[PDB]
C-alpha cells in the first residue's frame, strides 16, 4: 500500500528487500518466464515466416534471456511486496490485540453439531 | 517407501493449508479494521503537505 | 500522485501552491491562513480516515 | 503425480519435433507407456489417500479415472489416424497435440486438491474440445454445436466461480482435504438453497441432466470420433467427479434440495432411453444412451448412500469405456458407409464378421448383462434408489426394459438382416479399427474380474 | 458573494443545458461552450479575490489560455466541416452511424 | 459458379498395399505402426499392467481387515466382550449437553 | 506531417497524460487532460476523409464539455475548501460531477455512444492510441480520488457498461466497432473495483492494454476493418490465426488464458467486500462478450471463409513483418496465468 | 466427405453494417472499405 | 424518498393499498425515464407522437408496477404467509403478464413471467436474507 | 536467389553483437546480483 | 548417443520427462518433511544407524 | 494539541509466511 510509513516514493525495491532471500534462479517461475520467452521468440519467427526453430538463434537467446532477467528482478520485488504485507499485517494483529483475540474452540466432545441422517 | 511417508506428508500439507487459511481470514479482518479505523499503515489517505506552510511574519496578524 | 515523478526528482512544480496558507506573493497572508495551518499540521501523520 | 503429467507434456514436444511420417507412432507408442506409469497410482495399500504434494492428490475416486484419461489418449490417437490422415502435416500435429492437452488437463483436473484448480482446469478442457469439434467437424452444423457446448457449460461455470470464491471467504481455503475435515454445514436458508444450486448446476450441466442435455446430442453428432470419445468417456464424467468432491460441503441441503434433480433424472432416464428407440442417426442413439446412463449417475450422487457412490464410480468408468467402444465402431461404419443413418448398412456381419462380435459385446455391455461391471453398477444404484423410495424401481424399471430394446436394435438393424445391396462396396476391416476396439473391451473384461479398484471412495 | 456564486453556477448549468441540447448550427455550441469558460473564469477570479488568495490568480488566466486554444481547435474542426459540407449543421454529421 | 474443387474420392488403400493395416498408406510405416501398437498396446500394458495391478498387495486394507477381525473376534469372544459393542466412541468421553 | 509537427503533437499527446499523472494540484491535472484533447484531434483527421471530420468534431465536443465539467468541480472545490484538490470533506455532488465527467472522457457507460462512432472513421493506429493511451490519463485522476467517489454511482456505471458493451458487440460486425464495445465493458470492470482495489483497477487496465494492443496491430497487419476481411486471414498470413484466436478468447474471460485473472480477482475483491449481487450479474453478461468474440473466432480461424483470386497476388509479394512487441505481448497475453500471484 | 467449409452464403450474413439487421436497420449498408465517402 | 421505503416497513401482505400505490409509482417513474431515453434517442416524428410514446411506456410500466404490487400483496393475503419468495414470484409472474399484454404477445408473457417473477422473488429473498446491494467499501 | 534480393540474406552483424553481447551482459549482471544478493541476505540476517 | 534425425533426439524427450518428474516428486517430499517422524501413529524412535524414518 | 501519530509497525522483513497465499499456488 501507499501512505505506509517510509514508503519510497518512486523506488523499485527498497533496500529493506535485501533482508529477504533472493529468488533462486531456477525458481519454477523464472524458469516459466524463460519458457514464456522462448515461445515469444518462436512465435515471432512464425509470424514473420522464418524457419520456426532454426532461425534467429541469437534472438532466441535474447528472448529467453530478457524475460528471465526481468523475472529475477521483478520476482525479487513482488516477493518484497508480499513480505511487507505480512510485516504490516502481523504487526497490526498485535498492536491492536483485543480486536483479534485468540478463540478457543471446544474439543468436539463438548460441541454438539446436529446430525442430519441420510437414510 | 511406505504408509509412513504419505501419512506424514499429508499432515505437513494440512498444516501449511490450515495456517495459510487462518492468515487469509485474519487479513480480511485486519483490512476491515484499518479501512474504517485508519489507525494502521494501510489505507492512510493523504492530506496536504505541512512542509509548504509559510511560517513567516506576513505583515498581518 | 499516481506517478510521483516530482518527489523523486525532488522538484516541486506543483506542490508549493495548493492551499491558502502556501506562500502568498509579498507575504500577503490570505484569509484563514491561521486556520488551514491549524487544520493541516493536525492532519499530518494521521491519515485521512482519521483526519475526518 | 508429475510422471503422469510431465511425461505427458513432453508428448507435445514429440508431436511437433518428430518426423511427419513417424509422428503417429512416436506419440501413440509413448502414451501407451504413459498409461503404464499411470497404473502406479493404483498401488494403495492403505486407506490414507495419496497426497502426492500440495496441489496434486489422488484418492480412490480420481485414480480410476486418471488411468482411463491416460488410456484413451493412445486410443483416441489411433481412432483418428484415418480421418485426419488427409491433412497437411501441420493440421495433424495440431490435432495430436489437442488430444494430448485434453488428458494433461483432464489428468490434472481429476488429480487436483484445490476445487478452483478444478474450475480453471475444468473449464479449460472446453478450449481443446471446442477446437476438436469445430475445426475438424464434418457437418455444416458444428459451428452451432460448438456454441451450444461452450455456452451451456460457461453459463453454469460462472455461478460455480462465484460460489467457490464465496466458500473460500466463508471457510478460508478451497483445499478439498481441509474442507472435508472442517465444519462446513449450510443452514438451509433461502440463500444457501441457492449456493447449493450454484455449485451443483455447473457439474449437472456437463453431466447431461434431462433439462440441459440438448448440448450432448448436438455435440457428439458432428464432433470427430476422437472428440466424441473424449466427451463421452472423460468429459461428461468431469461433472460427476465434481459433484462427488463438492457435496462434501453443502452437506445438509442436498437431503431436501435434491428431489427436483432426482425426479428430473429418473423421468429423464425413461424419456432419453425411449427416444433412442426411434432415432435414425446411430451417433444420435449412443448419445441419448449416454444421457440416460448418466442420468442414473446424477441420481446416485444425490441420494448419497455408500452404495450409490460405489455404483456411480463403477458405472462411470464402465459406461465410459463402453460408450467410446460404441462411438468408435459407429465411426467405422460411418467412414465406409459415409452416412450416419442407421437404416442403411444392414447385414454387416455378413461382410464384417468380427467387428460384429465387438458390436455384440459392446451392446451387452450397453445393456446390463451380469458378469460385467456395467451391471454391478446399475444393480447398486438400483438398490439405493429403492432404499430412497421403493417406488423408484418402477421408473428405474421402465429404463431397464427400454435399455434392452435400443441396445439390441442397434445390433439388429445395423449388424443383422439382409446385406445392403450395393452401397459403395465396404472395404474390409483394418487392424487398427479392430484393435481400437479390442483396446476398449480387453480392459472391460479385465476390470470386471476385480471390480474393487473402480469401487469408489464410499 | 454566495448569491452571486449561485447565479454564476446556474449560468454554467444553463450553459451546460445549452451544449447538451444541440440545434442546427454547431457554431452555436462552440459559442455556448465558451459561455461556460467565462462563467468558470468569473467564479475562479471571484473566490480567489475574496479569499485574498493571490497565489492562485495565476489559475484564472491559465484557465482562459487553455480555453482559447481549446476553442481554436474547435473552430478549425468547424471550418473543416463547412468545407466538406458547407452548411455546418450538426445534422449532417451522421456518416459514422 | 464460385470456384471450388471437385469431390475427392476415397482411395481403396487395400488395392495397393494389399497388406494395409489401417495406419498409413506407405507399407513400411504401417507395419512399424502396428508392430509398435500391438506391442506397446497389448504386449506390455494389458499384460505387465495386469500383472502389476494383480500384485498390488492388500489394496485399501481389505486383506488386513479380514485378519484384524479374526483376532478381535478371537480376542472379544474368548474374553467374553461383545463382538461389536453398541457405542463406538465411549460414552464416558462424550460430554453431552447437560441440561437438555 | 512535417516531422516537426509530428513531434510536437506526439509530445503533447504524451505530455498530456504524464502531467495528469504526476501532478497533485488538480488544476495541473485538468490541463494534462486539456493537452490530450488538443493533441489527439490533429491525428484523428490525418486521412481528412468525410468520415474523419465527423469523428473529430464529435470526439472534440464530447471531450470539451466533459473537460469544462471537470474544471467546474475543481472551481467549486476551491470555494468549499481553499485547497485546489479533492479532500475527505468534499461535498458529495462535487465528486459525483467529477465522476460523471471523467466517465464521459473514458466513455465508460451512459456516454458510451460517442466511443464506437469516434473509433469508426479514424485510422486503426490512432484508434489504438485513442482506446489505450488516451484512457490512462482520466483513470489516473480517479485512482487519486479513490476513497472519495461514492460506491453506488460507479457500481451502476460499471453494470451499465457491461450490459451496453456486450449488446453492442453482438450486432456490430465492423471490427473496429467491436474493439470499442469491449473497451466499454473492460472499462466497466476497472471502475467496478475502483472504489475497492485500485491495484486491481490498474491490473485490469494493463492486461486490457497488453491484450488490445496486440489485437489491433493484428487487425491492421492486414488492415481489415471487417470480420469478412479478418476471416481471409488464413490466406493473407496464416500464423497470426493461432494467436488471434487465443487473444480474443483471452479478451473475454475464459479460464486457462491471462484474461481470466482480471475478472477473477475483481470478483474475489467484490465478494470480499460483499457485492455478490453486483459481481454475479457482471460476470454473467461478461459471458455475452465471449459469444461475439467466438463468433469472430469462427469466421477467422475455426472455419475457413472463401477468398478472392487476387489474394494469391498478395501472398506473392513479401509480407510486412509484424512488430517485435506484437510477438512478446501476444505471449504475455494468453500465457501468464501461472504468474498470476506476482501480477497482483 | 469434406468437412463442410463455409460457402458464400454462410459468409454473406457477416456482411452488412450490423449482424442482426432489424426493421429500418437493414437500411444501413456497409461502410466504404476505403473509409472515404462519395 | 421516505415514501418508497415505506413499502418495506409495513409487513408484506398488509396494507396492500400502499404497496400497490408505491409499486405503481416506481414503475411509472421508470416509465418516464424509459420513455425519455426512448425519445431522446430514436426520436419520434411529431411532438404528439412522442408524447404518446411517453404515455404508452409510462402506463405500461405503471401497470406492471400495480399488478406486481397487487398480486404479491394479495397472494400473501390469501395465502396468509407473509414471508415467501413465492408470493413475489406470483406477483412478478403477473407483472410480466401485463407487460406481455401491453405488447400484445403471449411469448413475451412467457419470458416476462419467468424472468420478471424470478427477479422479484430474488428481491424478497434479498430482503429476507439481508443481501446488500451497491455496498460501501468495507474490505 | 531472387529478382528482388532479400534485405536479410547476409546477417545484420550489428544485430547479432548487440543481441548476443547484450544477453551475456544480462547474465553476468544477473548471476553477480544473485551471489552478491545471497551475501547481503546472509550478513544482514544471522547468516 | 543422441543420434540425430529424430533418432535419439526425440525418442528421449518423453522418457526424460519421466526422470525429471520423478526428480520433482521425490523433491516435493523433501519439502513436506515436517512431521517427518513426528506423527502419532508412526512415531517410532530412531533405530541405531538410520538417519530418518522415511526419505 | 495535535492528534497523536498512529503507531509504527516495527521489525524486520522475513520471507512472507507460506509465501503468496493466492489460491492453490504452492509458491
Ligand atoms: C505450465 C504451468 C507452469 C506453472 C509454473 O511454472 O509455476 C507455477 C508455480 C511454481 O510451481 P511449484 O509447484 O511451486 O513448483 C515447486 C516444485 O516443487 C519445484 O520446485 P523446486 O524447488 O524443485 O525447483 C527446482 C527447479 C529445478 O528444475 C529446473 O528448473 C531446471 C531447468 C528445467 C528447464 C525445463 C525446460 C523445459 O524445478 C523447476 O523449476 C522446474 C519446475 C517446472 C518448470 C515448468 C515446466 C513446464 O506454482 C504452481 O505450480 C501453481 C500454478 C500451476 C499452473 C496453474 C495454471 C494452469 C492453467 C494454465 C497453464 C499454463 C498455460 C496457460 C494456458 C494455456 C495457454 C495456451
Ligand atoms: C428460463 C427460461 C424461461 C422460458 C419461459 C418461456 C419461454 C417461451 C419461449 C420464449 C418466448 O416465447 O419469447 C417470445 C418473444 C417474442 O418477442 P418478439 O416477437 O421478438 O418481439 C418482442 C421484442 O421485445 C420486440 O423488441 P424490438 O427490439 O423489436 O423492439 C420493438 C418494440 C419496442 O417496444 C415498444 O415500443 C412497446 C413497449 C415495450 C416496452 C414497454 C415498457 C418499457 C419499460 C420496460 C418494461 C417495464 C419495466 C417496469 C419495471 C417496474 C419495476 C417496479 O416494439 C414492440 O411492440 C415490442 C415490445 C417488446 C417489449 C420488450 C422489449 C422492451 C421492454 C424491455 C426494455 C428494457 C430492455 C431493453 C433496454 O421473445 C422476445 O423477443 C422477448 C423480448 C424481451 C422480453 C423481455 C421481458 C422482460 C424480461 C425481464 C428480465 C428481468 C428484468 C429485471
Ligand atoms: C507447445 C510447443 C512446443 C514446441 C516445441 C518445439 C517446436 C519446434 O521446435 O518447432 C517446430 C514446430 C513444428 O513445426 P510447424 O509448427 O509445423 O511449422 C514449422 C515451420 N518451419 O513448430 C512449433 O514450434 C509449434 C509451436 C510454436 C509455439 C506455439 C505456442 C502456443
Ligand atoms: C441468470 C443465471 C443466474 C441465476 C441465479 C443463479 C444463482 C444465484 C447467483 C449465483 C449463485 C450465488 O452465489 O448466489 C448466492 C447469493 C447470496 O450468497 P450467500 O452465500 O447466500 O450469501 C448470504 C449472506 N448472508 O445470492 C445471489 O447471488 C443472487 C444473485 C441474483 C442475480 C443472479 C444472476 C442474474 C444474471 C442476469
Ligand atoms: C484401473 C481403472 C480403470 C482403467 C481402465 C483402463 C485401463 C487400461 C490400462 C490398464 C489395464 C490393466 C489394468 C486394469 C485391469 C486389472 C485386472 C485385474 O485387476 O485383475 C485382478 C485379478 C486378481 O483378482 P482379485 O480381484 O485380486 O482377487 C479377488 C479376491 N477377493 O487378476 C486376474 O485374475 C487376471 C485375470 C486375467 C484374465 C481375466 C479374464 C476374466 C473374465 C471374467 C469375465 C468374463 C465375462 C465378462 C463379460 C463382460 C461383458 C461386457
Ligand atoms: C490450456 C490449453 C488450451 C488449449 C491449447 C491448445 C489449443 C490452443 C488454441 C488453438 C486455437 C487455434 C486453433 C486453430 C488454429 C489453426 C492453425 C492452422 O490452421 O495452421 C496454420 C498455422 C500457420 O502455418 P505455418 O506454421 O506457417 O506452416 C504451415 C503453413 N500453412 O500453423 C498453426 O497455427 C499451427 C501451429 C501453431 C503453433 C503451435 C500451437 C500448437 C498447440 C500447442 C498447445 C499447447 C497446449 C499446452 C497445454 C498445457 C495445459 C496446462
Ligand atoms: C436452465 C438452467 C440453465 C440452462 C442453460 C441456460 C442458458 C443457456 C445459454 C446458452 C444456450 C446455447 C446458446 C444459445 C445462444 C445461441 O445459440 O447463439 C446463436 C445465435 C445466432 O448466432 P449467429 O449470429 O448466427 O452466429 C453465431 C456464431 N456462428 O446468437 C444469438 O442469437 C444471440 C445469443 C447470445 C448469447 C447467448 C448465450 C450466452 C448468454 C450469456 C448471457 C446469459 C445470461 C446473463
Ligand atoms: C423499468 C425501467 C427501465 C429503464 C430502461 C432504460 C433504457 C430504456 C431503453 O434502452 O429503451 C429505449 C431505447 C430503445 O427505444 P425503442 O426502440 O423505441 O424501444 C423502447 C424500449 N423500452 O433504447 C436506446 O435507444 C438505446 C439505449 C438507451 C438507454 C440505455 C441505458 C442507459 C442507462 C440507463 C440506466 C441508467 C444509468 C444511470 C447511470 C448514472
Amino acid at each position: 500500500m501507499n501512505g505506509r510509513p517510509g514508503h519510497e516514493p518512486l523506488k523499485f525495491l527498497p533496500d529493506e528487500a535485501r533482508s529477504l532471500p533472493p529468488p533462486k534462479l531456477n525458481d519454477p517461475r523464472l524458469v516459466y518466464m524463460g519458457l514464456l520467452g522462448y515461445c515469444t521468440g518462436l512465435m515471432d519467427n512464425m509470424l514473420r515466416m522464418r524457419p520456426v526453430m532454426r532461425a534467429g538463434l541469437h534472438r532466441q537467446l535474447l528472448f529467453v534471456t530478457s524475460f528471465v532477467f526481468a523475472g529475477y528482478f521483478y520476482l525479487k520485488r513482488q516477493n518484497y511486496l508480499y513480505a511487507v504485507k505480512d510485516h504490516d499485517m502481523f504487526g497490526y494483529i498485535k498492536l491492536h490485540p483485543e480486536d483479534f483475540p485468540e478463540k478457543e474452540k471446544k474439543t468436539y466432545a463438548e460441541i454438539l453439531e446436529p446430525f442430519h441422517p441420510v437414510r | 517407501d511406505g504408509p509412513e511417508k504419505n501419512y506424514e506428508k499429508t499432515l505437513a500439507i494440512l498444516q501449511i493449508e490450515s495456517e495459510k487459511a487462518e492468515l487469509r481470514l485474519k487479513e480480511q479482518e485486519v483490512r476491515r479494521l484499518m479501512r474504517a479505523r485508519g489507525d494502521g499503515p494501510w489505507y492512510q489517505f493523504p492530506t496536504p503537505e505541512k512542509e509548504f506552510i509559510d511560517h513567516s511574519p506576513k505583515a498581518t496578524p | 500522485p499516481f506517478l510521483d515523478i516530482q518527489k523523486k526528482l525532488g522538484i516541486s512544480l506543483d506542490r508549493h501552491f495548493m492551499f491558502l496558507s502556501a506562500e502568498q506573493p509579498y507575504k500577503n497572508a490570505a484569509r484563514c491562513h491561521a486556520f488551514e495551518k491549524e487544520w493541516i499540521e493536525c492532519a499530518h501523520g494521521i491519515g485521512g480516515t482519521r483526519a475526518k | 503425480m508429475l510422471k503422469i503429467i510431465l511425461p505427458s507434456l513432453m508428448l507435445l514436444p514429440l508431436t511437433w519435433l518428430s518426423s511427419p511420417k513417424k509422428t503417429w507412432t512416436n506419440v501413440t507408442s509413448y502414451s501407451f507407456l504413459i498409461s503404464l506409469t499411470s497404473l502406479t497410482l493404483l498401488w494403495q495399500t492403505d486407506e490414507n489417500y495419496k497426497n502426492f504434494s500440495n496441489m496434486f492428490s489422488s484418492d480412490p475416486l480420481s485414480t480410476p479415472l486418471i488411468i482411463l484419461t491416460a488410456w484413451l489418449l493412445p486410443l483416441m490417437l489411433m481412432a483418428s489416424q484415418n480421418h485426419l490422415k488427409k491433412d497437411n502435416n501441420v493440421l495433424q500435429k495440431l490435432y495430436i497435440s489437442m488430444l494430448i492437452s485434453l488428458q494433461i488437463l483432464l489428468i490434472m483436473t481429476f488429480s487436483a486438491t484445490e476445487l478452483i484448480m478444478f474450475y480453471i482446469l475444468f473449464e479449460a478442457t472446453l478450449i481443446p474440445t471446442l477446437i476438436i469439434i469445430t475445426r475438424w467437424g464434418n457437418q455444416t452444423e458444428r459451428l452451432n454445436a460448438g456454441i451450444y457446448f461452450l455456452f451451456y457449460t460457461l453459463i453454469g461455470s460462472i455461478p460455480l466461480l462465484i460460489a467457490l470464491i464465496l466458500i473460500q471467504n466463508h471457510v478460508g481455503t478451497l483445499n478439498l482435504m481441509i474442507l472435508s475435515f472442517t465444519t462446513h454445514t449450510l443452514d438451509a436458508s433461502w440463500s444457501n438453497n441457492l449456493l447449493w444450486l450454484a455449485c451443483m448446476m455447473a457439474f449437472l450441466i456437463k453431466m447431461p441432466l434431462y433439462g440441459v442435455h440438448l448440448w450432448l446430442p448436438k455435440a457428439h453428432v458432428e464432433a470427430p470420433i476422437a472428440g466424441s470419445m473424449i466427451l463421452a468417456a472423460i468429459l461428461l464424467k468431469l461433472g460427476s467427479y465434481g459433484m462427488i468432491r463438492i457435496s462434501i460441503i453443502l452437506d445438509p441441503l442436498t437431503k431436501y434440495m435434491a428431489y427436483p434433480f432426482i425426479l428430473l433424472s429418473l423421468w429423464g432416464m425413461i424419456m432419453t432411453s425411449s427416444i433412442c428407440l426411434r432415432q435414425t442417426d446411430l451417433k444420435s442413439l449412443i448419445a441419448y444412451s449416454s444421457v440416460s446412463h448418466m442420468a442414473l449417475v446424477i441420481a446416485s450422487i444425490m441420494i448419497q448412500t455408500p452404495w450409490s457412490f460405489m455404483g456411480a464410480t463403477m458405472l462411470m468408468i464402465a459406461h465410459g469405456l463402453t460408450s467410446s467402444l460404441l462411438f468408435c465402431l459407429a465411426n467405422s461404419n460411418y467412414e465406409r458407409i459415409h452416412s450416419r443413418t442407421m437404416i442403411m448398412a444392414r447385414g454387416l456381419q455378413m461382410v464384417f464378421p468380427l467387428m460384429a462380435t465387438w458390436w455384440l459385446m459392446a451392446s451387452l455391455a450397453n445393456l446390463a448383462l451380469p458378469p460385467s461391471i456395467n451391471l454391478m453398477g446399475e444393480l447398486f444404484i438400483t438398490m439405493s434408489l429403492f432404499s430412497w423410495s421403493n417406488f423408484t424401481i418402477i421408473l428405474m424399471g421402465i429404463n431397464i426394459i427400454i435399455t434392452g430394446m435400443y441396445s439390441m436394435y442397434m445390433i439388429i438393424t445395423t449388424q443383422r438382416g439382409k446385406l445392403t445391396n450395393h452401397m459403395i462396396n465396404l472395404q474390409p476391416s483394418h487392424t487398427r479399427e479392430l484393435t481400437l476396439m479390442a483396446l476398449h473391451m480387453i480392459p472391460l473384461i479385465l476390470l470386471t474380474t476385480s471390480p474393487k479398484l473402480i469401487t469408489g471412495l464410499t | 458573494m454566495p448569491s452571486t456564486f449561485f447565479n454564476l453556477t446556474m449560468a454554467f448549468s444553463l450553459s451546460l443545458l445549452g451544449t447538451l441540447m444541440f440545434r442546427s448550427h454547431l457554431m452555436s455550441t462552440l459559442l455556448c461552450l465558451e459561455g461556460m469558460v467565462l462563467s468558470l473564469f468569473i467564479m475562479t477570479s471571484v473566490t480567489s479575490l475574496n479569499s485574498n488568495s493571490m497565489s492562485s490568480m495565476p489559475i484564472p488566466i491559465t484557465i482562459l489560455v487553455f480555453a482559447a486554444c481549446e476553442a481554436a481547435v474547435g473552430l478549425a474542426l468547424l471550418v473543416k466541416v463547412s468545407n466538406t459540407y458547407g452548411t455546418d449543421y450538426v445534422q449532417n454529421l451522421n456518416l459514422l452511424q | 459458379q464460385w470456384q471450388e474443387d471437385p469431390e475427392p474420392e476415397d482411395e481403396n488403400v487395400y488395392a495397393k498395399n494389399p497388406d494395409f493395416h489401417g495406419y498409413d498408406s506407405d507399407p513400411v510405416v504401417d507395419v512399424w505402426n502396428m508392430r509398435a501398437v500391438f506391442f506397446f498396446g497389448f504386449s506390455i500394458v494389458l499384460v505387465f499392467g495386469t500383472t502389476f495391478v494383480a500384485y498390488v498387495p492388500d489394496y485399501r486394507m481389505q486383506e488386513w481387515a479380514r485378519r484384524e477381525a479374526e483376532r478381535l473376534v478371537k480376542y472379544r469372544e474368548v474374553n467374553g466382550l461383545p463382538i461389536m459393542e453398541s457405542n463406538y466412541f465411549d460414552p464416558s468421553k462424550i460430554q453431552l449437553p447437560e441440561d437438555d | 506531417m512535417n516531422p516537426i509537427t509530428l513531434a510536437i503533437i506526439y509530445f503533447t499527446i504524451f505530455l498530456g497524460p504524464v502531467i495528469t499523472m504526476s501532478s497533485t494540484n488538480l488544476m495541473l491535472m485538468w490541463v494534462g487532460l486539456e493537452f490530450s484533447l488538443l493533441a489527439i484531434i490533429p491525428m484523428l483527421i490525418n486521412k481528412k476523409n468525410p468520415r474523419s471530420t465527423e469523428a473529430a468534431t464529435k470526439y472534440f465536443v464530447t471531450q470539451a464539455t466533459a473537460s469544462m465539467i471537470i474544471l467546474l468541480a475543481i472551481v467549486l472545490n476551491y470555494k468549499q475548501l481553499g485547497t485546489w484538490m479533492f479532500q475527505q470533506q468534499t461535498n458529495g455532488l462535487i465528486l459525483n460531477m467529477t465522476l460523471m465527467a471523467l466517465s464521459m472522457k473514458l466513455g465508460l457507460a451512459p456516454f458510451h455512444f460517442w466511443l464506437p462512432e469516434v473509433t469508426q472513421g479514424i485510422p486503426l493506429h490512432m484508434g489504438l492510441i485513442l482506446l489505450t493511451w488516451q484512457k490512462i490519463a482520466p483513470l489516473s485522476i480517479l485512482i487519486q480520488i479513490y476513497p472519495l467517489l461514492n460506491s453506488t454511482i460507479i457500481l451502476m456505471l460499471a453494470i451499465t457498461s457491461i450490459f451496453m458493451g456486450a449488446w453492442g458487440g453482438l450486432n456490430q460486425t465492423q471490427m473496429r466497432k467491436i474493439m470499442a464495445y469491449s473497451s466499454i465493458a473492460h472499462m466497466g470492470w476497472m471502475l467496478a473495483i475502483l472504489p475497492y482495489n485500485p491495484s486491481l483497477t490498474l491490473l485490469n487496465l494493463m492486461i486490457y492494454i497488453i491484450l488490445t494492443a496486440p489485437m489491433f496491430m493484428a487487425l491492421m497487419l492486414n488492415n481489415s476493418m471487417t470480420i469478412n476481411s479478418i476471416s481471409l486471414l488464413w490466406n493473407k498470413t496464416p500464423a497470426m490465426l493461432t494467436m488471434i484466436s487465443l487473444m480474443l478468447l483471452s479478451l473475454g474471460g475464459l479460464p486457462p488464458l491471462t484474461g481470466f485473472l482480471p475478472k477473477w480477482i475483481i470478483i474475489t475483491e467484490l465478494m470480499k467486500n460483499n457485492c455478490l449481487i453486483m459481481a454475479t450479474l457482471m460476470a454473467m453478461m461478461a459471458l455475452l462478450n465471449l459469444f461475439f468474440y467466438t463468433r469472430l473466432i469462427y469466421s477467422t480461424s475455426l472455419t475457413m471463409f472463401p477468398t478472392n483470386n487476387n489474394s494469391k497476388m498478395m501472398t506473392h509479394q513479401t509480407k510486412t513483418k509484424p512488430n517485435l512487441m506484437f510477438s512478446t505481448l501476444a505471449i504475455m497475453s494468453t500465457m501468464t496465468l501461472p504468474l498470476a500471484p506476482q501480477l497482483i | 466427405a469434406r468437412q463442410w467449409q463455409p460457402d458464400i452464403e454462410w459468409a454473406e450474413q457477416f456482411s452488412g453494417a450490423v449482424m442482426y439487421p432489424s426493421k429500418e436497420t437493414a437500411h444501413w449498408k456497409p461502410p466504404p472499405w476505403n473509409d472515404v465517402d462519395i | 424518498k421516505r415514501f418508497f421505503e415505506s413499502y418495506h416497513e409495513v409487513p408484506d401482505g398488509t396494507q396492500c393499498h400502499r404497496k400497490t400505490y408505491i409499486t405503481t409509482a416506481l414503475g411509472g417513474i421508470c416509465g418516464i425515464i424509459g420513455s425519455a431515453y426512448s425519445v431522446s434517442l430514436n426520436p419520434a416524428d411529431s411532438t404528439l407522437e412522442a408524447v404518446a410514446r411517453v404515455g404508452r411506456y409510462t402506463f405500461t410500466a405503471a401497470a406492471i408496477g400495480a399488478m406486481f404490487g397487487l398480486t404479491t400483496c394479495v397472494s400473501a393475503q390469501v395465502r396468509e404467509k407473509p414471508d415467501d419468495p413465492l408470493n413475489y414470484f406470483i406477483g412478478g409472474c403477473a407483472g410480466g403478464l401485463t407487460l406481455g399484454a401491453r405488447t400484445h404477445s403471449y411469448g413475451t408473457a412467457a419470458m416476462g413471467c419467468v424472468y420478471m417473477g424470478t427477479a422479484a422473488a430474488l428481491f424478497k429473498i434479498g430482503k429476507l436474507e439481508g443481501w446488500e446491494l451497491f455496498p460501501t467499501p468495507k474490505v | 536467389f531472387y529478382v528482388r534480393e532479400p534485405v536479410n540474406a547476409k546477417p545484420n552483424w550489428l544485430a547479432v553483437g548487440l543481441s548476443v553481447g547484450a544477453s551475456v551482459f544480462m547474465w553476468i549482471y544477473l548471476i553477480q546480483t544473485h551471489n552478491e544478493d545471497v551475501l547481503e541476505y546472509k550478513r544482514r540476517n544471522g547468516l | 548417443l543422441f543420434q540425430l534425425l529424430r533418432e535419439h533426439w526425440v525418442h528421449i524427450l518423453v522418457p526424460a520427462g519421466f526422470v525429471f518428474g520423478c526428480y520433482l516428486d521425490r523433491k516435493d517430499d523433501e519439502k513436506l518433511t515436517a512431521f517427518r517422524n513426528k506423527s502419532m501413529l508412526f512415531q517410532r524412535e530412531l533405530r541405531p544407524n538410520e538417519e530418518v524414518t522415511w526419505k | 494539541a495535535r492528534p497523536e501519530p498512529n503507531p509504527v509497525i516495527e521489525g524486520d522483513l522475513k520471507p512472507a509466511k507460506h509465501g503468496t497465499r493466492f489460491f492453490f499456488w504452492t509458491v
